[PDB]
Order: C-alpha cells, then structure tokens, then sequence
C-alpha cells in the first residue's frame, strides 16, 4: 500500500490533491495552477525531484509569495510528525521485546528523509543563486541560518555543515580553456598610443574582439532578478536592472558612434572607407557570434542618417553588400533567421538582449496572475513556468566564455566612448541627421565636394588574422 | 492573394502599451497568450469586407535600445503612437514618434493613428478633447482603448487599415 | 537540435560536480560542497550537429542513496565516476551500474566509465583494472581531471555519441 500520511490538521501538506487546490497540464507532472501550499508540497515532493521546478520556482515566487512568507512555509514542510507505533509494534513492546518498527522506518527512509532532502536543496539553491533576497532584508538571512543551524540529527548533517559554510561565504563574496587566445592585432595606432585610437586606426579584428569581451562581460551580468516583474520598464528600473541597462545603453552609444563616424566624415571617399571598415568589423562579429555586435551595426546602417547615403553605398565593394545584407535579414520577418542561427552555432556567443525583454513583457502582460476554479483562486503557475523558461535559456549562454586576451587600453577606450558628449538625444539626432543632409544633400541639390580629414592610410589591413611564431 | 499590412506599434514603456496588440491577436475569448510562438503578430481579419492580414511589429521592453528605433519603424506602413491616459509625458512624447516616422518614411503623410490606452484604474490626466485637438492638428484619427477589457481595440487597428487603403 | 538527458553518477567526493561545471563554466571548483541534485544546459556543437544537453548532478553521499530510481528513470545516458586514487569508489561504480540496468529494466543502457582526479600522482586505481571492468560492462573507460580539463570534454562528448547511436 501507499504510505500513510500524517492528519492534514496537524500538517497541512498532506491534504488530497484535487481540482480547487491544485490543476496538472495535459514522466512528472507538469503544474499548471495551484495554491501557495500544493506548489511547495510539490517543489519538495517525497516521489521525484524537479530540479527545472526549483529554478522555475525561485525566479518567479515573488510575483506570488514573499521571501519571509516562503521561508515560513518550506519550514512548516520540513517539520513533519512521526507516525505512531502499530499495533504490531504495540504488541512487542507489551511482551518487552523491542519492535520491528516497520511503518515507522518506511515513513521515515521514503517520505521524511526525501522531503527534508528537498527542502534543503530548495535552501541551498536559494542561497547559491538567488542571494539578493537575503541582500535586501538582513533579517530573512538571519532566519535562514537559525534554521539550518538549529537542524538536528545525523541524516542531514553533511547538507546542514554545508549550506552553513555557503552562507557564511555568500556573505563576504577563474577559468581554464582548451588553447591559448590569438595574438592581440595592431594596425595604425601601436600598443600604448591611446591618443590616436580611433574607428580606422585600431585593427579591425581587435575592435571586434575588445567590443566583443566587453559585450559578452555586459550580456553574462544580468541577472534574473532584473527581469522578472518586468521590472526594466517601470519607474524605479534603474533600482532594479542597473547591469541590464548597461549593457542596453553601451549597445546604443555603440550604434550612435558608428553613425556619428559616418556622417562626420564628409569627404565622399574617405566615408566608403569608414563604412566598410564597419562591415569588416561587423564581419568579425558574425564569426565571434557577437549577435547583439551585429545588430549594433546594422541598426547603425539603418538609421536614418546613414540608409540615406546612396552615394556611399553605391561605391561599397558587393561581397560587403553581401555580408550587410546577410547580417540585415537575421532581423526580417521577427527574427526568424536570428533565431534559427543562435539555436545553431557553438558557443560562446552574445545574444541580443532585446527579444528576451519583449517576450518576458508580453509573457507577464498577456497571462492573468490567477486562474479562478470551483470558487478559488489558484496561482497561474504556466505563466511563471514560461518566463523562467526565457530566463533559463538567458542563462545557459551566460556559462560560456570567450577564448580572447583583454586589452586593457582598447577596453578603456570603447568604455569610455561617449558619441552624445554633453548633448541630449533629441539634439545629438537631429545633428546627426543635419550632417547626413550636409554630405549627400535631397535630391535635386548638386552633390557638394569636400576636403579629406584622415592624414594616415585608409586601406583596411583586412580582417583575417596573422600569425607570428 | 489577400493583401499583407506591415502595422508597427510605438509608444512609451511601462505604461502598458503591450496590451493592445496582445488583446487584439488574442484569443479574444481566452486571456493567455504565448509570444514566442511562430505568429502571434499575425491575424486573418475582414475589415469592410475585404478579407487581409495583418502584421503587428510590437517591439514593446525595448524602449531603451533607441537607437533601433529607426530599423523596427523602417519596417512599417502604417503605424500605431500609443500613449497612456494616466502619464501625460507618454503624451508629450508624441510629437517626436511622429517626427520620427516622417523621417525614417521620408514622408509627410505616413498612415497613422493616435491611440489612448487606459492601461489601469489610477486617475486620468490627459482628457479626450487634448488627446482630439491633437489629433485633428495632425490630420490622424484619435482612438481610445481599454487595456482590460477589449474596447476600442478592434477599432484602432481597423481604422489604421482604412487609412493605409486610403492613402 | 536535439536534446540528451546525461546524468552524472558515483560515490562522494569523485568530482562529479567539479567535472560538470569545469564542462559548463570552464572553471574548478576547489570546494566540496556536497550535492543534492543540480541539474545544468548546454547548447554545443558535437560532431557538426548542434544539441542541447541537459545535465543531471546527483548526489554521491550515502545519506541519499534511497532516492536515485527518479533519476534514473528519466535519465538517457550516464557517466558513471570514480576517482582514481579512492578504490572505495571504484568499487562502488557495479552498484550505480546494477541499479541503472535495473531501473531502466535494460542491459544496453548508454554509459562511460569516468576515472576522475587523474591530475593527481597519487594513483591507487589501476588504468588496467578500470578499463577491465569497462569491457565487462561494453562501454568506453575515459580518465579525467576537473582541475586542468583533460579528458573532460570528450568523455561527455562520448556519451552524447552513444545515446545518439542507441
Ligand atoms: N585534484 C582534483 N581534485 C578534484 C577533481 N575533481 C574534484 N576534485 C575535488 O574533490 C572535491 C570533491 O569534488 P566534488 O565535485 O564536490 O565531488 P562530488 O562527486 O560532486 N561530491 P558529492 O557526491 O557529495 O556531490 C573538491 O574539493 C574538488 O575540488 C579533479 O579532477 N582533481
Ligand atoms: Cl552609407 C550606407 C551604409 C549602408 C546602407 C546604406 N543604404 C542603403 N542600404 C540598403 N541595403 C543595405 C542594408 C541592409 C541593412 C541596412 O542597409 C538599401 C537597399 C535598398 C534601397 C536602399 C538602400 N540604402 C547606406
Ligand atoms: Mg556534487
Ligand atoms: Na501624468
């Protein structure tokens, strides 16, 4: 037979499943609704674990239950009674033998030990990977560690000294690759030279690198925590998703910066060699599967200072227009090809971030909190499971690092950039876009000439690399 | 066969501006919605009898990438600028959407209509008649729609459609 | 993209879990913290098909050995670790294999023999014993170090091959 379970008066999560506490989707079962009390049953179910549920769980909780509330229920959980002797056992002792205890040991080797197991582990992940709870409210991290300090007995004892020394290492808080990195490349502007740095003086390759390790750096610092809630686009974001909005406002000064080169470059050839220089750079981009640095470029070589140049374009070499185009229609048709491709390559890689925020936005906008059934009101777990399902892909293309050596002067320079100066964004656009019309004026205005601005050589060193012994 | 309307949405974050195109493509009748899914931006629907499709570009969580903004808007010929009745700089921002279109279109008559979107119960500060008179001063159709309960919804698309036939 | 389900099973303290995360951050764990159940992804490109794995890390402390038919049960390959310089956990590995072939009720289970920690001098598991008992069981015998990298990748790799071929 099934175990028996304790009264459900005397501990709640032993009440029968049924339709007004807890609703499966159509080999575990996968939850779509249920109340606060069935889901944590489940989270730390005696039969299976759900390692997915427990990431899913602890991104999403919030939206549902509070930190101290959750820590309250999963110790409800792990205090769980001890069946009374049988009548078997009863008998025994009444002849003064000692009893076999059979019901006893079953409950506990099959339901207490697994269940406690569970709630651990629902400790351990919680601490490990989602600290800022215990950040933000120093009182629930006290109440996590008199609980795991004050867990008795043997059977738990190696997971209770461990979480301990976690936390206690949490509090006050390297990489091994296959080969070595390529030889950093040089071009016009030589090691040390930080003056003279610049879009067509540095090597392409190593812009395409450096901007590559910076923008990885920025992707893999974002945190779910900035995520959930769609908490990037309300009034207190920059609370909340500082490391996310880094890393958005470094893509943006990277794209305006491209367009400011172009339309500061007046002289018509000098402009198809910056140009170009872009697409060699953005070349390198797609072979480091830098997305988020190949949509930087295109949407540069679609703002409207720049898609209007037609003469510079004209005069863009075609296997150029070729990788332009290719890297324009990963875009097309919502990101099909994009999407196709990142589920493709090899890691690492940089994702763009922006598709990830439009569909955790509409994910949490388009689902209701709770779904209404027999008269109650059970949590819309569904909902929660998808957006951590965008948030666990986010984090599987955080694990992997890039094979490339930094560059301390090159890094300090593109962090640095700062194309809008002092001007606000309304100005610094429409500056741009009066320069587009400066350099290549409407149609019927003549075509003006004007002077060069670059003393050195234009000719691109290309954008496969070399190698020295 | 039937034509294909590009249709993109504009308009400030974090003022429930996602809800129009999500309540439109919906399940009318059911209130979930998957956005990953392969089509949930695009809808068969007979506007004057005459059966289209209608394809929503709907970049909303991304307002801070604003240098895309001239690629996502490329993409369209008829557009949606949605502000909430309850954040009146959501309205303010209007006028430059609007610039904005005209510039990336290279047009001074690009089809669009102005939609207000009561996106919550908090207290209204932009009144119909501002939200009119603005409007009218741009020659574009005004729209008001509700967030919660499907009104107006249906209307703001359509009538977008009536202006692009109309052009 | 296909995806495999890859468990990681043997005694305390063999290194399963720096093993998993040397594959899946490049980095050495030097703590022993130890595991209840932790599970990790990983898109990568093996043998010119891109896949996805789903990597179970399961707990080799005595305390949890009633809870493993779960796993196993969904599990659709396993890397079966030792260390080598431990030979109470060389002799714990016919125990994981036994019950694996039992929960799956099958003989021709997709599995690799994994002498971890093989950065260390200190050997106290033969190469040849292992690899006796990996013919034994028909599959490959792959020794590894979580520390420096070697052998890691390709006793995975191994196994994703045969859950592929199975
Ligand atoms: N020198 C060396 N040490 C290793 C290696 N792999 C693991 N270790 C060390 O061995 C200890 C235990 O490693 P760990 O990965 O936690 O082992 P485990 O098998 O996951 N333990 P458990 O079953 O309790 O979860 C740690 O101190 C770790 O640094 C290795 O290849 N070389
Ligand atoms: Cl200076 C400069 C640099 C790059 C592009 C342009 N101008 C441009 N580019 C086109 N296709 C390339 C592409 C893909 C994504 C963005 O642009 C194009 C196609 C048809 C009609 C007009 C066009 N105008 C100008
Ligand atoms: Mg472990
Ligand atoms: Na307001």
């Amino acid at each position: 037979g099934q175990m028996r379970l304790p009264s459900a008066d005397v501990y709640r999560f032993a009440e029968p499943d049924s339709e007004e506490n807890i609703i499966f989707e159509e080999g575990i079962p996968i939850i779509k609704a249920g109340t606060v009390i069935k889901l944590i049953e489940r989270l730390t179910y005696h039969m299976y674990a759900d390692p997915n549920f427990v990431r899913t769980f602890l991104t999403t909780y919030r939206s549902f239950c509070k930190p101290q509330e959750l820590l309250s229920l999963i110790i409800e959980r792990f205090e769980i009674p001890e069946p009374e002797p049988t009548e078997a056992d009863r008998i025994a002792i009444e002849n003064g033998d000692q009893p076999l205890s059979a019901e006893l040991k079953r409950f506990r080797k099959e339901y207490i030990q697994p269940v406690q197991l569970r709630v651990l582990n629902v400790c351990r992940h919680w601490v490990e990977h989602h600290f800022y709870d215990f950040e933000r409210d120093a009182y629930l991290l006290q109440r996590m560690e008199e609980f795991i300090g004050t867990v008795r007995g043997k059977a738990m004892k190696k997971w209770v000294e461990s979480i301990t020394k976690i936390i206690q290492r949490k509090k006050i808080a390297n990489i091994t690759f296959q080969s070595s990195p390529p030889t950093v490349e040089w071009h016009i502007s030589r090691p040390g030279h930080i003056e003279t740095f610049d879009l067509l003086t540095l090597h392409p390759i190593e812009i395409a690198r450096q901007l590559t390790l910076l923008e990885s750096d920025l992707y893999r610092a974002v945190q779910p925590s900035e995520l959930v809630g769609s908490v990037w686009t309300k009034e207190d974001k920059e609370i909340n998703s500082p490391n996310l909005l880094k890393m958005i406002r470094h893509t943006t000064n990277l794209t305006l910066w491209f367009e400011k080169c172009i339309v500061e470059t007046e002289n018509l050839e000098e402009r198809v060699a910056v140009v170009s220089r872009i697409i060699e750079i953005l070349q390198v981009f797609q072979e480091l599967n830098n997305f988020n640095g190949v949509l930087e470029v295109v949407s540069a070589m679609n703002s409207s200072p720049v898609y209007r140049l037609d003469h510079t374009f004209e005069q863009i070499p075609s296997r150029q227009k070729k990788i332009l185009e290719e890297a324009h229609e990963l875009s097309e048709d919502h990101y099909k090809k994009y999407l196709a491709k990142l589920r493709s390559i090899n890691p690492p890689c940089v994702p763009f971030f922006g598709i990830y925020l439009t569909n955790i936005l509409k994910t949490e906008e388009g689902n209701p909190e709770v779904l209404k059934r027999h008269g109650k009101e059970l949590i819309n777990f569904s909902k929660r499971r998808k957006v951590a399902e965008i948030t666990g892909e986010i984090q599987q293309y955080q694990n992997q690092p890039y094979c490339l050596r930094v560059e301390s002067d090159i890094k300090r320079f593109f962090e640095n950039l700062n194309p809008m100066g002092n001007s606000m964004e309304k100005e610094f656009t429409d500056y741009l876009f009066n320069k587009s019309l400066e350099i290549e004026p409407r149609n019927p205005k003549p075509l003006p000439r004007f002077p060069k601005k670059y003393s050195y050589p234009l000719k691109s060193p290309g954008v496969r690399p070399s190698n020295p012994r | 066969g039937m034509t294909e309307y590009k249709l993109v949405v504009v308009g400030a974050g974090g003022v429930g501006k996602s809800a129009l195109t999500i309540q439109l493509i919906q399940n009318h009748f059911v209130d979930e919605y998957d956005p990953t899914i392969e089509d949930s931006y695009r809808k068969q629907v007979v506007i004057d009898g005459e059966t289209c499709l209608l394809d929503i570009l709907d970049t909303a969580g991304q307002e801070e990438y604003s240098a895309m903004r001239d690629q996502y808007m490329r993409t369209g010929e008829g557009f949606l600028c949605v502000f909430a009745i309850n954040n009146t700089k959501s309205f303010e921002d209007i006028h430059q959407y609007r610039e904005q279109i005209k510039r990336v279109k290279d047009s001074d008559d690009v089809p669009m209509v102005l939609v207000g979107n009561k996106c919550d119960l908090a207290a209204r500060t932009v009144e119909s008649r501002q939200a009119q008179d603005l409007a009218r001063s741009y020659g574009i159709p005004y729209i008001e729609t509700s967030a919660k309960t499907r009104q107006g919804v249906e209307d703001a698309f359509y009538t977008l459609v009536r202006e692009i036939r109309q052009h």
